[PDB]
């Protein structure tokens, strides 16, 4: 009987997001403007 | 090279075609993480729905914790997912569902002073 | 959508929240082999004069 | 005298799930156990250039009523139908099927889906090629009548029926009772 | 993502429209049979 | 010649999820059997493992709360309870108040029409910033700041999702990797 087993992994290219100024996506920004004024975990847990 | 790894044997000349393809669309492996709640800052109301984001997200923290959810066979590590809880697989395990903090305590009545704990076993 | 392992182009919505481009794929292999073979031979003799 | 018997009877169903390239490989299984690896790259890429949607995860659809002519009293009836549907042909009316068949219902009739290298009218013959434990699993009981709102509670009450675990195989799993609250008419259809 | 105003098809729109406002099963069911029970959230489209 | 005497059936499993053994044996002890050796080269037994799997804790739900006043710009009320049922289901409320402190967010940018909030400078240099063709509607003329029309990196929407801790799929979409 003989069993080998092989793994690898590559760090292949990156990169490094900015630290201030980001720019928000679409989707992201028009569901974070449907949120209630008043505190509602319920809702609030959607987007999370 | 996948196909191929059922009689591979330390297989290297499909490893440059690989690495290749690798190159042209990488996965995400190794990332540092940082709060979402610090991303909202040009809205109209910034300060008011991020406080309210960070309540909802230390109530969330409250609700849904990795300890919930039963652990793994073999040092795996339990991720929720829904109201399912799925065993990540290490290297070197296989199978469908392949120490680790346990669950928070109930925040302590609030003292005289400001300071109010709350403990974590690592059982 | 930027081309990630596919085609020049793609366009989203509004309505759909992602698109991904990382290729994961999976595999599984179960071969057997066996074989079972029998031989029974058997042979008498007897001459009385 | 000298007789001998010879009988060899091999068969494949292989499944690719590639529009076109389906059929190459299921083709190839005759006389051909292995994939060819070319055949299989060809496939790959197929697949990669026409995606393969299942396998993924589910909601629930009624949710979807949000901005309709009379949208939350359409929802309730919804949520009402949906789980008549459920609960009118779950699978646990149909008897148990042998060798730990899955049975479902299409219609007013049941149809007990075989095990691979199985067949059968109640997946009975065939029982050559297992390759598994064995046994006989549970499986869970249709749900009794429901509760009359006494205090909103729940009187579903799953139990054992006439499979039970004998084989040794592993009991229904799942929750034996049910609690909720009661819609009250769903307060009343929204105050 | 779940929860937004989404675009949803004209026959689905068109039927649920044409379901009675009083609790008739006939008509949902026709509707759940049609439609199904469950719509997809997330997940990837591996093939077997 | 170990097959002559064939392995009977496999019998039950132990027991139901946690940890599962059966095992499997019909030798007579003939001439046949006692002239070949059978005893010592021939196992007499076969064991294995059966129904290998975890025993799943059924997801348990909590009973609902008490009903959460409503003051959002849109009517709904939230009932919270801690499977396939839904996990939180709202409704439609009675609001006390409806949508207020509704204002223009953008004072010294520009406002685009789908929401976003963008520098005025970025506006009419020939790229669509706003994402609906909003600042580049009707811009009579236009300043080129990139020379020619380069491609984008590849897999860069991948570096731009969320990640749920809690999930160990990261999420959706949640920066713009398109945005320059
Ligand atoms: C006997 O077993 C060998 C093992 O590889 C196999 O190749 C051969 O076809 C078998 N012969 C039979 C079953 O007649």
């Amino acid at each position: 009987s003989s069993f080998i087993r092989i793994h690898k992994v590559m760090k292949v290219l990156n990169f490094t997001t900015k630290a201030k100024d980001l720019h928000l996506s679409d989707v992201f920004l028009k569901a974070l403007n449907h949120l209630p004024l008043e505190y509602n975990s319920a809702l609030y847990s959607r987007i999370f | 090279l996948a196909w191929e790894k059922g009689s591979s044997g330390l297989e290297e000349k499909t490893f440059s075609e690989w690495l290749e393809s690798v190159k042209e669309n990488p996965a995400v492996i190794d990332f540092e993480l940082a709060p979402i709640v610090d991303l909202v800052r040009n809205i109209p109301c910034a300060v008011t729905k991020r406080n309210n984001l960070r309540k909802a997200l230390q109530e969330y923290a409250a609700k849904f914790d990795p300890c919930q959810c039963a652990p793994c066979p073999n040092n795996g590590r339990p991720t929720l997912s829904g109201t399912e809880c799925l065993c990540v697989c290490q290297s070197g395990t296989y199978g469908e569902n392949c120490g680790q903090w346990g669950c928070w305590s109930s925040w302590s009545t609030c003292d005289a002073t400001y300071k109010r704990s709350r403990t974590r076993e690592c059982n | 959508v930027f081309s990630g392992d596919g085609k020049d182009f793609y366009r989203l919505s509004g309505n759909v929240l992602s698109y991904t481009f990382q290729v994961k794929i999976n595999n599984d292999f179960n071969y057997e082999f066996y074989n079972s073979t029998w031989s029974y031979v058997k042979h008498t003799s007897t001459e009385h004069t | 005298a000298a007789s001998g018997t010879q009988n060899n009877v091999l068969r494949g169903e292989p499944f690719i799930r590639g529009a076109g390239f389906i059929s190459g490989l299921s083709y190839l299984e005759l006389d051909n156990p292995a994939g060819n690896k070319r055949r299989y790259s060809a496939w790959a890429e197929s697949v990669t250039n026409l995606p393969q949607v299942i396998k993924q995860k589910l909601t629930p659809l009624y949710e979807l009523v949000k901005e309709v002519p009379c949208a939350s009293v359409k929802k309730l009836y919804l949520k009402w139908a949906l789980e008549e549907y459920l609960d009118e042909f779950d699978p646990c009316h149909c008897r148990p099927c042998q060798n730990g068949g899955l049975a479902t219902v299409e219609g007013t009739h049941c149809l007990c889906h075989c095990k691979p290298y199985t067949f059968g009218a109640a997946c009975e013959q065939g029982v050559l090629v297992g390759n598994q434990a064995g046994g006989v699993d549970g499986g869970w009981s249709c749900w009794s009548s429901w509760s009359p709102c006494v205090q909103g509670k729940k009187t579903r009450s799953r139990e054992c029926n006439n499979p039970p675990p004998s084989g040794g195989g592993r009991s229904c799993v799942g929750e034996t009772t049910e609690s909720t609250q009661c819609e009250d008419e769903e307060l009343e259809h929204l105050r | 993502n779940n929860p937004e105003f989404l675009q949803l098809a004209e026959p689905f729109w068109k039927e649920l429209s044409h379901l009675p406002s009083l609790y008739d099963y006939s008509a949902y069911r026709r509707l759940i049979d049609q439609y199904g029970t469950h719509y997809l959230q997330s997940g990837s489209l591996g093939g077997e | 010649f170990c097959d002559h005497y064939a392995w009977t059936q496999w019998t039950s499993c132990s027991k139901t999820c946690n940890s599962g053994t059966q095992s499997r044996h019909q030798i007579v002890v003939d001439k046949y059997y006692q002239e070949n050796f059978c005893e010592q080269i021939c196992s007499k037994q076969e064991t294995r493992e059966c129904n290998w799997q975890r025993c799943p804790i059924n997801c348990l739900l909590g009973d609902f709360g008490p009903w959460s006043d409503c003051d959002p710009c849109i009517e709904k009320q939230s009932k919270v309870r801690s499977c396939t049922a839904p996990l939180v289901a709202f409704q439609p409320c009675i609001p006390s108040k409806l949508c207020k402190i509704e204002e223009a967010d953008c004072k010294n940018k520009f406002r685009c029409d789908s929401g976003r909030c963008i520098a005025r400078k970025l506006e009419c240099n020939g790229e669509n910033d706003c994402g609906d063709n909003s600042d580049e509607r009707d811009c009579g003329r236009t300043k080129a700041v990139c020379t020619r029309k380069y491609n984008p990196i590849p897999s860069v929407q991948l570096m731009g999702n969320g990640f749920h801790f809690l999930a160990g799929e990261p999420r959706g979409e949640v920066l713009d990797n398109s945005f320059t």
